[PDB]
Parts: C-alpha cells; structure tokens; sequence
C-alpha cells in the first residue's frame, strides 16, 4: 500500500542509472560518476559517508534492496523533528521562536551548501504560512516531520 | 561575554547543511509538483529528466541522511 507496483519500476529504473556495471550494487565510484554527472564534485569520503547510510548489512555497497529502503522512506519516517529543530534553534540567537525571513536567506544563500535565492524563496513562501516576515520555526519544521 | 559565541560558531555550519538538505529533501517530493526552485537548482549544473529526477531524489535523501548523522556528532 505504500509502495505500488509503478513506483517499483520507477526505483529499479533509478537503481541501474547508479549501478553502471551491472552487478546489481552501486559502490562509491559508481555513486561519483553520478554526482559528478549531477554537476556535484564529492570526495571519496563524501562519497562513503552517503553509502554508509544506505548500507545496511555494511558490505559497502548499495543493493537494491537497500535503494529501495532508502527511497520508500518519506522524511516523515526518518524521526528527525529534534535534530532539525535543534538546526534551526542555532540561528534563533535570540531564542524568541521566530527568525526572519532577511535571516534566513542570509544564512541560507552564504554559509554551507548554499541555496540559491530561488530555493530560499520557495522555503519562505512554504514556512511564513502568515506572511509576516518571521519564520515561526518550531511550525514548519512539525509539518515537514509530522 | 563569548560564551554561547563560540558554541554558535562550531555548530552554524552543520546545522545550515542539515536545513538545507531537509529542505531539498522536501523540495523534491513528487507529490508537490509547484516545488520547482531545486530542481531549477540541479538543472543549472546538468536537460529534461526523466528517470534523472528520481536519482537527483536519491542524491537528496543521502545527502540528508548524512548531514543529519554529522549534526549529532
Ligand atoms: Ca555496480
Ligand atoms: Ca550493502
Ligand atoms: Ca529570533
Ligand atoms: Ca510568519
Ligand atoms: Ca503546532
């Protein structure tokens, strides 16, 4: 019921886009010539790390089976209110449940892997429900974790 | 005076990266087809998709999966 027989394809599709040789596992070096296809340039580090959380009988490499764990998951499923609430409370230096909108694409658009100006518009637009110019954080984080 | 300044200063950027990657996690939800700006985003370094799409979704949710990992750490 989560998963239907179309949605399948469309991941077993995915999966060979990733699995260049074939052999029906996607390791680190297939993972880097996707991403670098993508216009991303990872380290083999980088590269473990995104492997390692897919990964889950640890053998180092992504199968299917494991692919298509990773993608049925909806953010939801993944318990991750706190942390991403937490993330938020760090620019909340004020600690008065708001960070506006100037904040925030402040921080987003010049610290990190940076957003551009669109994608800070489009989270805008989706968190300040009231159109006032403050993000009430601890909201939008619940509706993109409930 | 500095006290909560330097614990600000060593956890801006691993919690900016895990708020970005929820947010492109979110962005590229299929069911939300008016989310348009990462996808913009990805297209600017690639041209249409189709099965394209799905993987930069995989790339997404890796790079969130990670970013949360390193914010616990
Ligand atoms: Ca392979
Ligand atoms: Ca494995
Ligand atoms: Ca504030
Ligand atoms: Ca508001
Ligand atoms: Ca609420």
């Amino acid at each position: 019921d989560q998963l239907t027989e179309e949605q399948i394809a469309e991941f077993k599709e995915a999966f060979s886009l990733f699995d260049k040789d074939g052999d029906g596992t996607i390791t680190t070096k297939e993972l880097g010539t996707v991403m670098r296809s993508l216009g991303q340039n990872p380290t083999e580090a980088e590269l473990q790390d995104m492997i390692n959380e897919v990964d889950a009988d640890g053998n180092g490499t992504i199968d299917f089976p494991e692919f298509l764990t990773m993608m049925a998951r909806k953010m939801k499923d993944t318990d991750s209110e706190e942390e991403i609430r937490e993330a938020f409370r760090v620019f909340d230096k004020d600690g008065n449940g708001y960070i506006s909108a100037a904040e925030l694409r402040h921080v987003m658009t010049n610290l990190g892997e940076k957003l551009t100006d669109e994608e800070v518009d489009e989270m805008i637009r989706e968190a300040d429900i009231d159109g006032d110019g403050q993000v009430n954080y601890e909201e939008f984080v619940q509706m993109m974790t409930a | 005076e500095q006290h909560r300044q330097k614990h600000f200063e060593k956890r801006r950027k691993p919690a900016a990266e895990l708020i970005q990657a929820a947010w492109r996690y979110y962005a590229t939800n299929p069911n939300r087809i008016d989310l348009v700006a990462t996808w913009r985003f990805y297209e600017s370094v690639v041209d249409l998709t189709p099965g394209l799409k799905v993987s930069i979704r995989a790339v997404c949710v890796m790079r969130f999966l990670v970013s949360k990992r390193k914010f616990k750490e």
